[PDB]
Order: C-alpha cells, then sequence, then structure tokens
RNA sequence: AUAGUAUAUCGGUAGGGGAGCAUUCCAGCGACGUAGAAGGGAAAAGGGCGACUUUUUCUGGAGUUUCUGGAAAAGC
RNA sequence: AUUGACCGAUGGAGUGAGGGCAUGGGUGCUAAGGUCCAUGUCCGAGAGGAGAAGAAUCCGGACCACCGGCUAAGGUCCCG
RNA sequence: UGAGGGUAGGGGUGAAAGGCUAAUCAAACUUGGAGAUAGCUCGUACUCCCCGAAAUGCAUUUAGGUGCAGCCUGUUGGAU
RNA sequence: ACUGGAAAGUAUGGCCGAAGAGCAUGAAAGCUGCGUAUCCGACAUAUCGAGCACCUGAGUAGCGCGGGACACGAUCCUGUGUGAAUUGGCGGGGCCCAUCCCGUAAGGCUAAAUACUCCCGAGAGACCGAUAGUGAACCAGUACCGUGAGGGAAAGGUGAAAAGAACCUCGAAAGAGGAGUGCAAUAGACCCUGAACCCGUCUGCCUACAAGCGGUAGGAGCGCCAGGUGUGACUGCGUGCCUUUUGCAUAAUGAACCUACGAGUUACUGUUUGUGGCAAGGUUAAUUGUUAAGACAAGGAGCCGAAGCGAAAGCGAGUCUUAAAAGGGCGCCAGUCACGAGCAGUAGACGCGAAACCAAGUGAU
RNA sequence: UAAGGGCAGACGGUGGAUGCCUAGGCUCUCGGAGGCGAAGAAGGACGUGAUAAGCUGCGAAAAGCUGCGGGAAUCGGCACAUACGAAUUGAUCCGCAGAUAUCCGAAUGGGGCAACCCGUCAGGCCCCUGACACAUGAAUUCAUGAGCGAACGCGGGGAACUGAAACAUCUCAUUACCCGUAGGAGAAGAAAACAAAAGUGAUUCCCUCAGUAGUGGCGAGCGAACGGGGAU
C-alpha cells in the first residue's frame, strides 16, 4: 500500500453519502489497489552442519557402489576437441543411453570441449563432488586418478 | 532485531543455579519502628519469584 | 535417486492456516475470540503491564553493585586432573589444560577438591583451594602457583 | 508464483447447481439463492428419514385395525392376543397380509380368537 | 481410545489437537497430444467419509500431465 | 465400588454483558418477565417426544443407515 | 456598476451574523509526515475426525479494556 | 513412407558436432532461414661532537554565566564577559590532589578497502501474463476533472496467407439469403475460445375452489428411451441465511443479481517441541583459496556447556547469615548445532474506516 | 381448456468470464559511466512531403546536404493506396567525421501577457529588408560564472501525529520537510590517541564484544567503548 502511485487524499466525506465509507485510492479493497502480503525479495539459503554434509556425500557414493553403477576407467587425454572421440568412450563403456557423470581429476580443457555437446553427459572435478550431482545420474565413471583424489579428500 | 532487556528488571532480579529467580522483599524502606523484629528479619531475606509470575519476569529479562 | 526422496517420519509438518472456512475449525473469528483489545489487528502485549496495578518490576527494590575489578576463576576439579593425566602426563599445566580443550586460551584456572588425585603430579595453576592443595601434597605431589 | 484456481472454484458451483434443478424461480439457478435453498433441504431430509419410520408404522396399524374389525376384534385386543400367544409376526407383514392376502390374515385371527 | 478381534466411547459455541483434498510453479524418474491438448456443454460412475476423482460424447484447434519430494500471490 | 473420572511439569487458549426454574434469604409493596447473594439444575453450547403454537415446565443426551421390536412423559370418539 | 490592481490560513477581511475567504469555514485547498491513532463497529474463504469451556474472585483514572487465579486442550511423568 | 489444409510429428535409414542456446517458418526442426561454437577484421573518433639556553602556531589553552553535542536528561563546540606558560613547558588517563604512564593543541595535504543508479552494454529469475504486472503492453501523465497547485482513466488476439467476400435475389438503400476464398465464415471485420446473471422460440408434462421461507419424505397418471428418464394429481412435516446477543421468524444488522477482485504475510531476535549430526564437547561469523553464481576446502575470533554461593572483597561442594557455632537460604549429593512446526516481541504486522495534528506550497476571475 | 403461468430439454441472443498466447512490466547480477549549457542547455512554439491530420526525423540547405569505412539489390519513415522517380558509374541501410540549424527559454541590447514589441552602433540593398555587436556580477581588452538535472556526500534550519495505555521531562527524531553547495565518490585521516607496568600505534568499512557497561518522570525507552577476527 505504501508503494502505490496514488495520492493519500480522502476520497469522500466520512458521513452522509449513503454508501460505504472510504479512505484513499490505494486500498486493497478497490480495483487496482494494493496487493496485500505478496512476494518480497528473499534469500532462501540455510545452514547445514559440516559433518552432516560429509555424511550425505558418503551415503550417495555408497548407494552407487551398492547398485553397482560405478565404472573405473584409465585416465585419457585428447589431442584436440572432437565430440565423436568422446562418444566412442561412452559407447565403448556401455554407458551412453542414460545420464552418466564423468569424474575428472584436473582441467583437461580438450576433454571438456569434446563432451560438451552431448545431451546426457556431465563432467565434474573430483574435489567438487556434492550429493546432488552424484544422485542426478544413473552411472558414475571414475578415472583411475580420481579414485586417489576422492580417497584422500572425502575419507 | 535483538530482544531488549527491561532496564528495571535487570537491576531487581537475578538467576540461581537451578533456574529460579532471586528477588528482594518490599516494605523495608522507611517506616520501620512500628514493625516487629521477626517481620523485618523475614523481609530482609532474599526470596524467589512465584510460579504464576515467573512467565512475566522471564519475558522482562528475555527468558533469562 | 532424486525421484524417490523421503524425509524421516515425523520430521516435516504442515503449517497452520487460519481464516479459510468452517471445516478447518479455524475460520470466522480465526482463533481470536469475539471482541476486545486482543481481537484487533496490531494488538501486542505490553510486557510489564498488569492492567494498571503497580507492576512487579516496580513494587520491588533494586539491590547491589557490580565491581569493576572483579576476578573470576575457571574451576578445574581434582577428578579431572587424574583422568586427563592417565588418559594422556605427569606434570599438568595451563598450556596443557588449554591443549586438551578443557579451558580457553585466555582464562584463569583455580584447582578445587572435587575428587581424588592419587597419581603423584606437579601442578601449575593460578589459584588453589586449601583442601585441593592439601590433596595433591598429601598424595606426594607438588603445587606451583604461577 | 501466483496461484488462482479459476477452473476449480467454478466447478464447485456448477456441481451443486445440477442438484437445484426443478426449483421455483431464482432458487434453481442464482448461486447464493440456490445454495441457501439446497442446504435447507438437506436438513429436512435428515429429519424426514426418521419420520418415515413413524409414518409407515402408523399406516400398518391403521390397516390392521380395519382388517381385525371385520372379524369382530379391535387392534388393541388382537395385538394383546398375538403377544400372549408368542406370535412374532411384525406389523409390516400383517398389514400386507391384511390388504393383499385376506385369507392368511383370517388364519392368524382364528388362532388367537 | 485402550489390550491385543474384545471392552468402552463417538450432541456441541469460544477454544485446543489429529489427518487429508484442490490450486500455481520447481527437481527427478516417466507418459499423452492435429489419428485432436487445455478450456466450454451434456451424461454416467466412484470415494472408511469428504475436500474431490474418473470415463464417454459434442464443441475446440495447441498444448497437457502421473508419482515422490520442494516452495507459495495456495480455496469467498 | 467406580472406563479410569485426580495431580505435577511444560506448549496453546478462550472467558472475565449471563439467563430461567426450585429451595434459603436481603431489598421492594410477602409487586415486577424487578434487583442482590447462596445451593442445585437446565438454556447458553442441546436436536427428539407431550404441552395448539413457548430458550431453560414434564420425558429424554442425536456415530450413520433400516418400510424391524419394546417402552418414557402423555394418551386411546373424530380432525390425530 | 465596468476595467485593472492589493490584503492569504490562527492569517486576511468584517455598519459584527462566528459572517465571508472559488457550490468547502469555531481555522480553506493541494501534496507530503502517512498505512497517524481508533481499549470502537463491521468483515475473516477447502474437508473429515477427537476433546471441549466461561460469563466468578482479586487489582486496576477500573467498570463493554487488561494482569493473575478459577474453569478447556496438547505432550510428558505419577498415582489419586 | 504415413497422417494431415500445411510436417518440423511418427516409423525407417543417414550425417555434423569446440555448433543438441534460441527465435521464425502453414503443428513439436542439431542438418529450411536468421543464428549458435570457433576464428578473423577499423578509413574515423573515444577511452585505457659537545655545549648552549635562541625556536617549535595567542584574544589561543583555561575560567564565570547561558546553551548545544557526546549512549549519557570527566571530554568536545561557543553567544556573552575574561584570560596563561614556554621543554624543569604544556595536554590527557571520567570531580579533585599527589605520583607514574601516554602524547605534543591553537597550520595544511593525502590513494584503497565504503555509499548510490537518470543512464549504457551483457545476462538471469521454483516473478506477473491484460480487473495481473508500472498509472501507462494500445494513444498515457494522454482523454477527462480543477481558477490553480494538483488529481488522473478505459482500452491486447480474424486468418498460415487479405486470399478482407466479383456476381445474383429481396429491398429506396440498412439488413439478409446465396455464390466464391479458405482447414474452418457458427474464423466476415465489435472477427480465437466463447461461461454466468439476464432474454427469446419450440417440444413434453402440470396448472382457472385455490392460502404461508417454496423445500423435503411419500405417491397415481401421462410422455419419451426396458427399467431408466421428464413432469407431478393428492398426502405428511417445515417461520431463509449472516452477524450480534441472556435470548432473534423477528418489526435488530446486512446484501438487486452474476462474473472477476478482496483480508494472520515476511524479516530478525528468543522460547517450547517433532526429527537429525556430533558428543565432554558442540559450532563457526566476517572473510580467504581453487574451479567454473554455485560447488569444494579453509577461517576458532566469538558463543553455549563445563560450579556455586555472596551486594562485595572473596571462599569454593560449598558458600552466605553469626563474635563463633547449631539452625536456616541457595547449591552439590548431557550438552550443542541445525531442519520442520506452535507461540512471543520489533517492524503498518489479519483487512477496511475517523474526527483530528504538523510541514511546504496554491488560491481574492 | 390455457387468456396467462410453472418445470425440464433442444436451439439461439446478449455479455465477455475462462483456457491458450505476448508486444509490456517487476526484482536483481556483472561491467562501464556519472553529466548537459553563453561555441546558448533541459524543455517547448512554429514549420518541413507528389500527396500530409497525428506521431517520428529534421530546421528556410528543413523524412534532409558532403566526405571516409562497411555492405550488395532494392528504395522514397510509422504507412497504406495512387503518382512520379533513385539505384551494379553501387541507391536505400550501418559506423565515424563535417555542413545547415527559425522563434522562446539561464535568455544576456531595452521592454514583455513565453514563443512578441521597440532600439543604438557600425556595413550593404531599397516605406522596408539583410548581416555584426551591444546584460549583470566577481578577477586581471581578456578570462570566468549564471541555468538544468536521478540517487549517494557535506553544510544551514527543523515539525507533529505517535509511545509513555492520560500528560508537561522523555519519545517519535539530531526523522519528514525547506534551503546552500561538491565529486565520481564525498567526509575522515597520520595522535596534545588508546591502554594499564602488559602492550598497540593514521583514517574508513564488515564480524564480534553486547542488548553488555551505563543512561533514564531509574518510567516508556535509549545504548557504547576497550579487546579480538577480517577487507584495504
Ligand atoms: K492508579
Ligand atoms: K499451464
Ligand atoms: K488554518
Ligand atoms: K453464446
Ligand atoms: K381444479
Ligand atoms: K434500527
Ligand atoms: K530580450
Ligand atoms: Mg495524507
Ligand atoms: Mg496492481
Ligand atoms: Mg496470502
Ligand atoms: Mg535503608
Ligand atoms: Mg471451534
Ligand atoms: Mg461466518
Ligand atoms: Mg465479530
Ligand atoms: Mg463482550
Ligand atoms: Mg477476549
Ligand atoms: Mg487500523
Ligand atoms: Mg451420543
Ligand atoms: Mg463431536
Ligand atoms: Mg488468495
Ligand atoms: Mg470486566
Ligand atoms: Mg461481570
Ligand atoms: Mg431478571
Ligand atoms: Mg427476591
Ligand atoms: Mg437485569
Ligand atoms: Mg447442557
Ligand atoms: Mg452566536
Ligand atoms: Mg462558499
Ligand atoms: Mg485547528
Ligand atoms: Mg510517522
Ligand atoms: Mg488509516
Ligand atoms: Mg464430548
Ligand atoms: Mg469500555
Ligand atoms: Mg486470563
Ligand atoms: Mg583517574
Ligand atoms: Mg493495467
Ligand atoms: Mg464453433
Ligand atoms: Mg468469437
Ligand atoms: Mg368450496
Ligand atoms: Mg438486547
Ligand atoms: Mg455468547
Ligand atoms: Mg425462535
Ligand atoms: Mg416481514
Ligand atoms: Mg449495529
Ligand atoms: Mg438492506
Ligand atoms: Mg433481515
Ligand atoms: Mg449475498
Ligand atoms: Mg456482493
Ligand atoms: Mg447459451
Ligand atoms: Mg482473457
Ligand atoms: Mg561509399
Ligand atoms: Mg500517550
Ligand atoms: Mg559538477
Ligand atoms: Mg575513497
Ligand atoms: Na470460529
Ligand atoms: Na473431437
Ligand atoms: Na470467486
Ligand atoms: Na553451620
Ligand atoms: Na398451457
Ligand atoms: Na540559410
Amino acid at each position: 500500500r505504501s508503494e502505490l502511485s496514488g495520492s493519500t487524499r480522502k476520497l469522500i466525506r466520512q458521513k452522509g453519502s449513503g454508501g460505504a465509507r472510504r479512505g484513499d485510492i490505494n486500498s486493497p479493497l478497490l480495483s487496482g489497489g494494493a496487493r496485500v502480503f505478496g512476494p518480497r525479495p528473499r534469500n532462501y539459503s540455510f545452514k547445514l552442519n559440516k559433518k552432516l554434509k560429509a555424511l550425505a556425500r558418503r551415503s550417495a557414493l555408497s548407494y552407487k557402489a551398492k547398485n553397482n553403477e560405478i565404472i573405473v576407467v584409465e585416465d585419457f587425454n585428447f589431442d584436440a576437441p572432437k565430440t565423436k572421440a568422446f562418444k566412442a568412450i561412452s559407447a565403448a563403456l556401455k554407458v551412453g543411453e542414460k545420464k552418466v557423470l564423468y569424474v575428472l581429476p584436473e582441467v583437461n580443457k580438450n576433454v571438456y570441449l569434446s563432451a560438451r555437446n552431448l545431451p546426457n553427459t556431465n563432467l565434474i572435478l573430483a574435489n567438487l563432488i556434492n550429493t546432488y550431482t552424484v544422485l542426478a545420474s544413473k552411472n558414475l565413471v571414475l578415472t583411475e586418478r580420481s579414485v586417489a583424489v576422492v580417497n584422500e579428500l572425502f575419507k | 532485531p535483538k530482544l531488549k532487556t527491561n532496564s528495571g528488571a535487570k537491576k531487581r532480579f537475578a538467576l540461581t543455579g537451578t533456574g529460579k529467580i532471586k528477588r528482594k522483599h518490599a516494605f523495608k524502606s522507611h517506616i520501620l519502628t512500628k514493625k516487629t523484629k521477626k517481620q523485618k528479619r523475614n523481609l530482609t531475606y532474599f526470596s524467589t519469584v512465584h510460579k504464576v509470575d515467573e512467565n512475566a519476569v522471564k519475558q522482562l529479562l528475555c527468558l533469562r | 535417486n532424486l525421484s524417490s526422496l523421503k524425509p524421516a517420519e515425523g520430521a516435516v509438518k504442515s503449517r497452520k492456516r487460519i481464516g479459510r472456512g468452517p471445516g478447518s475449525g479455524l475460520g470466522g473469528t480465526s482463533t481470536r475470540g469475539h471482541k476486545g483489545a486482543k481481537s484487533r489487528s496490531g494488538y501486542s502485549k505490553k510486557i510489564g503491564f498488569e492492567g494498571g496495578q503497580m507492576p512487579i518490576q516496580r513494587r520491588l527494590p533494586k539491590f547491589g553493585f557490580k565491581n569493576i575489578n572483579r576476578v573470576e576463576y575457571k574451576p578445574i576439579n581434582l577428578s579431572v586432573l587424574q583422568t586427563l593425566s592417565e588418559a594422556n602426563l605427569t606434570k599438568i599445566s595451563v598450556e596443557d589444560l588449554i591443549a586438551a580443550g578443557l579451558v580457553s586460551r585466555n582464562s584463569l584456572v583455580k584447582i578445587l577438591a572435587n575428587g581424588t588425585v592419587t597419581t603423584a603430579l606437579t601442578v601449575e595453576a593460578h589459584a588453589f583451594s586449601k583442601t585441593a592443595e592439601e590433596a595433591i601434597v598429601r598424595a606426594g605431589g607438588s603445587v606451583v602457583k604461577l | 508464483p501466483r496461484s488462482v484456481n479459476h477452473v476449480a472454484s467454478r466447478a464447485k458451483r456448477k456441481r451443486i447447481l445440477k442438484l437445484t434443478r426443478g426449483y421455483f424461480g431464482a432458487r434453481k439457478n442464482v448461486w447464493t439463492v440456490a445454495k441457501n435453498t439446497w442446504e435447507k433441504g438437506l436438513t429436512y431430509a435428515y429429519r424426514d428419514r426418521k419420520s418415515k419410520k413413524r409414518n409407515f408404522r402408523a399406516l400398518w396399524i391403521q390397516r390392521i385395525n380395519a382388517a381385525a374389525r371385520l372379524e369382530g376384534m379391535s387392534y388393541s385386543r388382537l395385538m394383546g392376543a398375538l403377544h400372549a400367544n408368542g406370535i412374532e409376526i411384525n406389523r409390516k407383514v400383517l398389514a400386507d397380509l391384511a390388504m393383499n392376502h385376506p385369507e392368511a390374515f383370517r388364519a392368524i385371527v382364528a388362532k388367537v380368537k
């Protein structure tokens, strides 16, 4: 109500008109009036204990290991970006018909550009693993050097 | 914002180990000769706030 | 597994919603009763108010003073000294007490006599109670106030 | 997000207005008039389900009274004779026998008279 | 509600407690649609009970949605 | 003997305009559908039956259904 | 009586009626403080299930408001 | 290839991808168009030693009287009246004095880390979608109202493409019936869909001896399509709803009706509780690093728990009261961080509604 | 039987809800920038087309004029129709630099009821008409300023409703509001400082300290600093 563009003037005198009493033009009861208890800009973040987040990371990885959806592949680096090259690894590993997550230990700019155009393909660094991205893909492809990174970090 | 402590309560009350509230007694200020020594000794002691008033006193002290 | 998430039983609950009809049991007057000050929009409780009778935070007197040179000692009892030493020690000290998380860095320590200190120790604290000091010295220990 | 249940809010009214078909005047189709009339009618139905059992027992007794009187006996004396003889036939059955099978009714009377 | 089917109990204003439905949008696993989506008219059938849901047919001519979880501009 | 009806701690209230009747009273005029207390009760927040039609008089506490049966207060010439 | 000037809101002007000051006057109009305050009146929207009051006492610049007690309800521990 | 008015759809079989973001095209397009990834480009213009006692800020420091600012109803500022010293000096350390400590007034200048958005460029949204969202999607501070300051609307959609209906019939011509275009004209210009209140025509049943909130429970006959559906002769029972009340058919309040709009919300600080993590410990805040806002790792400052009693000095599983004791009072004999929920306070704080108060302007047509 | 009426259904009328859609909003993030004007601004008046109400662009050179770079077949704005033209000797269109730029408005030659009237002075045409100059104030003819415009800064003045369940101290609040005046930021800033025998050394901003020490018709309320952790 305090944000509308109308004047605060009283529209009609309090008594004698024969209709309902009225104040100013910005009332929510009027057509084009104030919006009561509408949205306000909000910050939605909340805190979780650090130990709680570490345990949830281990639970998702345990679920993957139990469902037998973890593949360890030898570390590979391309000479140039080629989307057909990265499709070969996915087709050779038999994980290409469903969402798959590739865990990489380092930058590998060539590999990132080769896998970017493919729909059901996600790349992440082995030290930035979080719970949501693990559970968002059916299959998890770990590089043989990403296992060592994960073992020391999230132990 | 932060809750504010009532300035008069924080000069008249105190907490004990188990959570009770310490208080003084009234009627001990200036008209004293006509009262009895037993009465005055009972009034000189510290006391606790009654159960029915603990809620108000805690609200004044900010649930402390 | 993002398609089948579930929280623990009794962990989440729906919020109360008033003024939305008879079947909810919360419509119409919307839990406010009928009339009076408490039924109006913008009513809030006057915390010290008792209706006009002199309130309790005024009927009672003020008391006491606060000392601007007050000294407080963190109490470290006897039974903790024998427990910590055997677990980890034959010469206890403040820097050792801080290192074991039993006291903050900038805190003063007084040794009290709640327990037994059978193990023979040399002790470096800021203060000692009479009974606590005797307990260490009887048990073949040393007390160093520093 | 902004949530307005236009279709759902309007569907609630349309379902009830099917139930108020056949009423007089504005009571059949004008929403606040019709809903008022429909709600009052439901209160009558709860009361009239109970009164149905009263009205049908009163009608059975009246027919039994006429049938018994054609055989020289009032209702009160005939019922007193049946309950004395242990006959447990209920009033709905007897009234049906009084009206549509008068020869069977006459055999019950001839057993206690 | 108690005991694990038995016993008891079930009129209600202010008011306290429990359990649900619909609405808008989001995540995930998935479906439907010019061989006819949403909306609108008619009819039939369901629900311990209900808020509501489903099916058929006419109109209509392009979008709609199950379940699990999440957030509200969430019902006259 | 008693379906458990009592109490403590702690979260959330509403209420703080009452009313009729019977009994014991004050006041009033041994007036008032008056007024002020006490003890029960009912209406308030209570439908059903009798009283022609009546908030609290008499009978009686409605989970839902039934075109079954027995009774209460009160009735049984007709409307009934 | 015409034209053009002048006096502006606790101010003006008044052969004085609290009259008049743009159909408004015991303090004009417009915008802002501003969603003033209102112990007051009116209004408060889907469903089913369990329980279920009070209209008293004390105090009050109090008496149609409120604080505490009394009476309801959730959870929890005791028997009463 | 099929369906279709029209494939971009669906089913085969190919191909590109550092390009599978998007928008448009007669339906939903990585391969039709504009684009996207990536790479390459400016004639202009714009921007990036000893001694010595000489000096070291005057109507100033300080003071009286009256005010103001400091969290504050010793310190700082001054309207009025006065008024020092000089390094062995001067000022401060919350009246004041002594000692000690800290510092050099009455001259000046200085980037960064901070505040904001008329605007330009690039983006986004568990934000709105035409009574919403800006007052303003169109024409908008417009039309309109006022002497003036000032106040201040309503109003989007044919179709893929105008192919926007040549010509005939009735009419003086308005309007229609045809024809034609088109997937569709009941898409024909106020044109997508096309609800309610309200208004007609037709068909079926009932209705001119009948009297009350208009229904409800029974119940013949008749009309339609195998027991469903429309109607309802006759009978029983029945004084709307809301709000306010001790109590309302009340002749107490309130509404013409419909469609749309319309009223416990969010933030922060507590407290209780359901569910979790860690546990004699629990937890980070600001902020920092890596990667590309998020994510991961750091950040222990601080906060709570861990000992109480006493006004306090202080003693301590004790302490205070006492000259001491006994007695007596208060203590001794699993927390913490979050998530959801109830409640409280501060914010307009469930919504609408005064008479009024104050400030700056506009008015003597 | 039905002058008429009731109910149901079918088909229509009216009206413009709903569904779907978007051309416009709303809240922000990142980067830049933070002015225009006497060499005449912001904002206006009047004009300007083959045709021309209104918008847009433009200014008597008037939907426009000249170069340079780009680009390649259409073009003469929204925006039609008709009419006449332009352009592969490169039109339209885009970027950059120029030319022109009436009247009012700080308005500044004097007046004035804005978009008008009336002059002096020097030149040139012929009762008129061109094209120059001519305000004021603060410095030394010359140089400068004035006015307009988001928020943020710093100064000068400064309420009341409201809370205290009345009200005067107090609160609201060194707020609203009025006025003056900077910059891309501004203000502050290098100890006549804090501290407490232990130490830190300019200013600014964030997290704590802490709703604490205090202050207060000791009512309602108000509310630090030291110390520690950061940015720089
Ligand atoms: K008093
Ligand atoms: K939708
Ligand atoms: K005035
Ligand atoms: K229609
Ligand atoms: K008749
Ligand atoms: K009246
Ligand atoms: K002039
Ligand atoms: Mg106002
Ligand atoms: Mg609006
Ligand atoms: Mg809401
Ligand atoms: Mg004294
Ligand atoms: Mg209730
Ligand atoms: Mg109601
Ligand atoms: Mg009310
Ligand atoms: Mg009341
Ligand atoms: Mg109340
Ligand atoms: Mg209000
Ligand atoms: Mg019962
Ligand atoms: Mg019940
Ligand atoms: Mg709503
Ligand atoms: Mg009272
Ligand atoms: Mg009373
Ligand atoms: Mg009476
Ligand atoms: Mg009496
Ligand atoms: Mg009375
Ligand atoms: Mg009762
Ligand atoms: Mg007079
Ligand atoms: Mg007048
Ligand atoms: Mg006045
Ligand atoms: Mg205010
Ligand atoms: Mg108001
Ligand atoms: Mg009950
Ligand atoms: Mg009152
Ligand atoms: Mg109370
Ligand atoms: Mg001192
Ligand atoms: Mg609008
Ligand atoms: Mg149609
Ligand atoms: Mg249409
Ligand atoms: Mg007759
Ligand atoms: Mg009355
Ligand atoms: Mg009541
Ligand atoms: Mg009545
Ligand atoms: Mg009447
Ligand atoms: Mg009234
Ligand atoms: Mg009326
Ligand atoms: Mg009425
Ligand atoms: Mg109504
Ligand atoms: Mg209405
Ligand atoms: Mg229709
Ligand atoms: Mg619409
Ligand atoms: Mg060229
Ligand atoms: Mg007041
Ligand atoms: Mg400037
Ligand atoms: Mg700076
Ligand atoms: Na209620
Ligand atoms: Na169809
Ligand atoms: Na509605
Ligand atoms: Na003792
Ligand atoms: Na007829
Ligand atoms: Na010229």
